[PDB]
């Protein structure tokens, strides 16, 4: 067979090396659009390793992801068992028992509401692409894959492409965090809907996963430079519901996170709002209140 | 009591964050502020580490993340490689492969002394 | 922004010589593909594309510098734009690596040796490599090497590569005005435009009014290494940087690339490596077979020329040509140094270089 | 106090304490030699070493024997 079909039959084998050295050589012909759709076939069926090898030849996720992709994505019906059905059962009994919908991007979106909690007005709800998924159902591209794809794997409780995604792409920490509460809901809604308690485990333990490799990416970046790592703490999640790093934290209650250095050094520069005293500050805002005067002796923050 | 420390360092965001949503004066004298409240509300009826970064500065940001999530999976795959286990592990495989290829090498040798010694006898 | 106050640019506007194909003009680009005097009647403008390129795909994700220049730019403001506006500290070491602009391979122990120990190399002192930029050849394999270092080296590798412009795939994609642009490391074989390589990070992308063809960037890559070699190393002791010229393979342009760096002042000194193929086996034979210089017998002189003819192909009076080419660098034993494999070829391209570089300062 | 020590003494005490420094550090090389893990470190780099040798052993063997076999064929 040409490429095409002798790749086919390597994501059927799962044997990722075969496809390394042979059907991977130097000069090999591909026709345009082989890839992607090998590359669709791959994502359906949870093949991490041979995920590895397309993106390192250039299947490029940018280009690669469009709007049907991903609704082909989240409908698929084969792979390891996942509880989408479950949770998407529940938010439409939550907000309107037939199965088999066609799961749109607005379900996952309520999904996403209903696990997530708070107020966490997630992208998915937006009028905006609901008006593009009226208009149209690279504008139809989505401007950051790789977290659409981290929270895909999450709901189909891929694990192995999840820390895949969570390899390449930018706003990590806050991925993580996402992830990890993210993990956590699913957890307590499958205990909430009497199902097994090995899943239920076992999405508390990909919770505890996700916890702490962002515990460990803040005390590297801790390491690295203190003064960018705060602000990576604080700066505008636009790409997650207009959030905080750190509201994202104690949204996900993660302990550790928040008892870590950084972060309480970052809650005591809060602290102490626009001021610069720090040394026995105990002995000094007293004075401030008893006697408005000494406000002038206050180093006041730059 | 270790417990204890994590869930106080965890509260302490809630302190901070209550003490900046209560308003400026004391509950004894707040009717004042209460009031002026209710007097924003007229003024729109007539009419916090969200630190907002511009775009060169998210920039910035972003590469210091790449910088570390790569830094930080050299960091954990090179303290596997050099912890003992790996070392154990690797080197026990390789003397396997020792043991076969040097096989290989002597009995050839093997062959080898009889031909050599044959090519000695046919000269 | 002083970038477009600074560098000049030339396109081409002219009579349209179709020669062999309709379409192909004497620029090779399409019929109407347009808006030297001589026939391209080009003219001046500024520059239309610089900034940086996310290379999207390829394995890790990496951002790299870019700017279109003029072939006739002067060297001191491409040196400056070097070192101010790219936040680059001067090197102790320049690393002009040269090659067969063809795409090649060789023995796998013999690359791994040379691609391990020129990224250590590189990693050691800082040094600025100077390659082809584009992904064909040599650079391919030393794109193989920095994807190496990349993957077990701790170290960041100033390797800034001088390409043309019009020879790269997709250059409408690459039009911008200090933005940055996404790449495709996907290269169509059935298109002739070779893509750039994915593990350099910053380009010297140079156009001269043509597309497709080379011939843009040599003089210029030769002043520049000129240029920089004129400024003194930071230690103030009465030295410039020293620049070692990496030879792998090659055709028959790269014995007059090496026949310029011997007879130039200062005499920049030459490492080559044996086992590659091609031209670099030529020199490694006619180093190896020898005696006092340039005094070289007869049997060896025609055993030369056998194989010129059998490797390379050409006739009876091009292979005498070249070995009157070969036999006129090959005066300075002292300056070419030929790492063998094994042998006593100092057995690593680290000390190689090194010591070439010092015994070529001498 | 202090004892105010004579000259003769001042030299024996000095070469004393580099006698002291010699030992610290050569016990603290033969210690770090000794440890297990950097013996492991030592055994593994030394066995990469020798499979790259052995692989040239087996390669050159394997051309010197069939160099044998064509001076049998010539005698």
């Amino acid at each position: 067979a040409s490429a095409p079909d002798q790749l086919s039959l390597a994501l059927a084998w799962n044997r990722v090396d075969i496809a390394r050295s042979q059907i991977f050589i130097y000069g090999q012909q591909w026709p345009v659009g082989s890839l992607e759709q090998a590359m669709l076939d791959a994502l359906v069926l949870d093949r991490v390793d041979f995920v590895k090898l397309l993106i390192e030849n250039g299947v490029s996720m940018h280009r690669f992801l469009t709007i049907s992709r991903l609704e082909e994505l989240y409908n698929t019906r084969h792979g390891p068992s996942n509880t989408l059905y479950h949770l998407v059962r529940d938010v439409k009994k939550r907000e309107y028992l037939p199965p088999d919908y066609r799961i749109s991007l607005i379900d996952i979106g309520l999904v996403i509401e209903y696990l997530m909690g708070g107020a966490y007005r997630c992208n998915y709800t937006r009028k905006r692409f609901r008006t593009l998924y009226h208009n149209l159902f690279e504008i139809n591209h989505f401007p950051f894959p790789f977290h659409e794809l981290m929270v895909w794997a999450v709901l189909m409780k891929r694990q192995k492409m999840a820390l895949f995604f969570w390899q390449h792409g930018e706003e990590a920490m806050a991925k993580a965090l996402v992830a990890c509460k993210l993990c956590k809901a699913m957890a307590h809604e499958a205990s909430e809907n009497d199902m097994v308690d090995d899943i239920s485990q076992e999405l508390n333990h990909n919770s505890r996963d996700f916890g702490q490799l962002a515990v460990e990416l803040l005390d590297q970046s801790y390491k690295q430079d203190e003064q960018l790592a705060m602000k990576l703490l604080t700066y505008e999640l636009k790409n997650w519901s207009n959030a905080t790093c750190l509201q994202l934290a104690v949204a996900a209650k993660h302990r550790d996170f928040i008892a870590h250095t950084c972060s309480q050094m970052l809650l005591t520069d809060m602290w102490m709002g626009r001021l610069r005293m720090r040394k026995n500050s105990g002995l000094k805002v007293i004075l401030g209140i008893l006697l408005p005067p000494s406000i002038l002796s206050l180093e006041f923050k730059n | 009591k270790s417990i204890s420390n994590q869930v106080w360092k965890f509260q302490r965001y809630q302190l901070i964050m209550t003490f900046h949503e209560r308003p400026v004066l004391p509950p004894p004298l707040i009717i004042f502020s209460h009031m002026t409240m209710i007097f924003q509300h007229l003024c729109c009826r007539w009419r916090g580490l969200k630190l907002f970064i511009t775009d060169d500065e998210l920039k910035k940001v972003h590469d210091f993340e790449e910088q570390c999530i790569e830094e930080y999976f050299r960091e954990k795959d090179d303290r596997f490689n050099s912890s003992n286990d790996e070392r154990i592990r690797v080197t026990s495989e390789r003397v396997e492969n020792m043991s076969m290829r040097l096989e290989e090498v002597n009995e050839r040798e093997h062959s080898m002394k009889a031909s050599l010694q044959t090519v000695d006898i046919r000269l | 922004s002083w970038i477009e106050r600074a560098f000049y640019k030339r396109e081409c506007v002219h009579i349209i010589p179709s020669t062999k194909d309709p379409h192909r003009c004497c620029c090779g680009r399409l019929i109407g593909q347009h808006v030297w005097s001589i026939s391209k009647h080009t003219q001046l403008s500024p520059t239309d594309a610089f900034g940086t390129i996310e290379f999207q795909g390829g394995g890790h994700s990496n951002k790299a510098m870019y700017v279109r220049v003029s072939f006739d730019t002067k060297p001191d403001l491409l040196l400056h734009l070097m070192t101010k506006e790219w936040q680059l500290e001067l090197p102790k070491l320049l690393i002009s690596v040269h090659g067969g602009l063809q795409n090649f391979e060789l023995q796998p122990k013999l690359k791994q040796v040379f691609g391990k120990g020129l990224i250590k190399a590189a990693m050691t002192t800082g040094a600025w490599i100077f390659t082809g930029g584009v992904n064909t050849g040599v650079i391919r394999h030393v794109g193989d090497a920095l994807k190496d270092h990349a993957s077990k080296s701790r170290g960041k590798i100033c390797t800034i590569g001088i390409a043309p412009w019009g020879i790269v795939e997709n250059q409408e994609d690459l039009i911008g005005r200090d933005v940055v642009r996404p790449y495709q490391t996907m290269s169509n074989p059935m298109s002739k435009l070779t893509v750039l390589n994915s593990m350099h990070s910053h380009f010297i992308l140079a156009d001269n009014g043509t597309t497709g063809k080379y011939g843009a960037e040599v003089k210029l890559r030769r002043q520049l290494e000129k240029h920089i070699s004129l400024q003194k190393i930071n230690t103030r002791i009465g030295q410039g940087v020293p620049v070692v010229a990496l030879i792998v393979e090659g055709g028959p342009n790269v014995i007059s690339i090496v026949l310029e760096y011997l007879r130039d002042t200062p005499p920049v000194p030459v490492v080559v490596c044996d086992g590659s193929g091609r031209a670099s086996d030529i020199l490694a034979f006619g180093h190896k077979y020898s005696e006092e210089g340039g005094l070289i017998n007869e049997s060896l002189r025609d055993q030369l020329l056998v194989t010129i003819q059998k490797t390379f192909t050409y006739t009876r009076t091009q292979a005498q040509h070249l070995f009157i080419i070969l036999m006129e660098c090959m005066k300075k034993k002292e300056l070419i140094t030929v790492f063998r494999m094994g042998s006593e070829g100092h057995q690593d391209i680290d000390l190689a270089i090194l010591t070439a570089l010092l015994k070529g300062a001498n």
